[PDB]
């Protein structure tokens, strides 16, 4: 009982990756852009932590 | 070699000294693209869980 | 304050701000390219933030 | 376990969703204001919805 | 498109634009964006968007 | 009675006839405002929930 219990806790959590702070947040799921444009750039030529 | 442009080209500073650009039709922004996981849940096989 | 509302759903039409200038300004396309400049330095969106 | 499962995190949701969630009920009313251009958006529109 | 495997999630993180290129000093530039906000206002961008 | 207007002032065309305008600085659009769901008094449905 208390393992379903568990188990069923572990299903209501944490919602799925809704902003790019979530992204900061964790490192499990990793991620990338194109190797060239100005979609690079912009990431290149950030001011924001 | 052109006389006008009809296509989705990126209005920026560095291309508007060059040739001019009118109002913009579709604004738009960098998004996230994730693998979209489904409600995969079996019958019986998740009973012994 | 009181925190108590929220926003939901994308944008349901295309609206945007800019900068107004009479016409047959002497002004306007340094205005325009000074606004091309911060936008693309992300200064519009730290002053957003 | 399921009960346990919702008095553990009572994360509640909210009914409306997108634009096409007002037009598919009809008990929560929703306006906008008596007079402008937003409103002349929904007297001069050519979509059903 | 298909297989319909994918999901678009969060808001823009910029404003990015695109628009009508012409030349610089061109005579038809102010009735094509005269045009182009015609075509915004009516809306006829979202009906060919949808 | 001015020189310059920086202002949210609406693009529209019937003030493109007079006045000119720069590139727009942030685009937006008609959003949905409600509420935030705070908890409700569930009743009787909570005996099978
Ligand atoms: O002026 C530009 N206009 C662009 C227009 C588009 C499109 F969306 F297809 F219109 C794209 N793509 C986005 C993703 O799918 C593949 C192509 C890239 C563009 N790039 C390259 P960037 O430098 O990486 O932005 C430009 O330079
Ligand atoms: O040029 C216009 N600029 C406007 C700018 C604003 C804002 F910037 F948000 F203050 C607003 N508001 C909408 C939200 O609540 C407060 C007032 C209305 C504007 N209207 C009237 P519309 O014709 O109904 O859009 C214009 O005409």
């Amino acid at each position: 009982t208390a393992n379903l219990a568990a188990f069923l806790t572990v299903e209501r959590m944490v919602s799925p990756i809704e902003s790019a702070e979530d992204l900061a947040k964790q490192t499990e799921i990793a991620y990338g852009t194109l190797d060239s444009g100005s979609t690079k750039e912009f990431f290149r030529r950030s001011k924001i932590a | 070699r052109a006389d006008i442009a009809v296509a989705p080209l990126t209005i920026t500073l560095v291309r508007e000294e060059v040739i001019d650009f009118s109002k913009p039709f579709m604004s738009l922004g960098i998004s996230i693209m994730i693998k979209k996981p489904q409600k995969s849940k079996p019958g019986v096989f998740s009973f012994l869980d | 304050k009181p925190c108590d509302t929220m926003k939901v759903g994308g944008n349901l039409d295309s609206k945007g701000y800019g900068i107004a200038t009479p016409k047959g300004s002497s002004l306007g396309a340094a205005v325009n390219l000074a606004v091309l400049k911060l936008a693309e330095q992300g200064a519009l969106d730290k002053l957003k933030n | 376990a399921n009960l346990a499962a919702f008095l553990t995190v009572e994360r509640m949701v909210s009914p409306i969703e997108s634009a096409e969630d007002l037009s598919k009920q009809t008990e929560i009313a929703y306006g906008t204001l008596d007079s402008g251009s937003t409103k002349e958006f929904f007297r001069r529109s050519k979509i059903a919805v | 498109r298909k297989p319909c495997d994918t999901m678009k999630v969060g808001g823009n993180l910029d404003s990015k634009g695109y628009g009508v290129a012409t030349p610089k000093g061109s005579a038809l530039g102010t009735p094509v964006n005269l045009a182009v906000l015609k075509l915004s206002e009516q809306g006829i961008l979202d009906k060919l968007k949808n | 009675k001015a020189d310059i207007a920086i202002a949210p002032l609406t693009i529209t065309l019937v003030r493109e006839e007079v006045i000119d305008f720069s590139k727009p600085f942030m685009s937006l659009g008609i959003s949905i405002m409600i509420k935030k769901p705070q908890k409700s008094k569930p009743g009787v449905f909570s005996f099978l929930d």
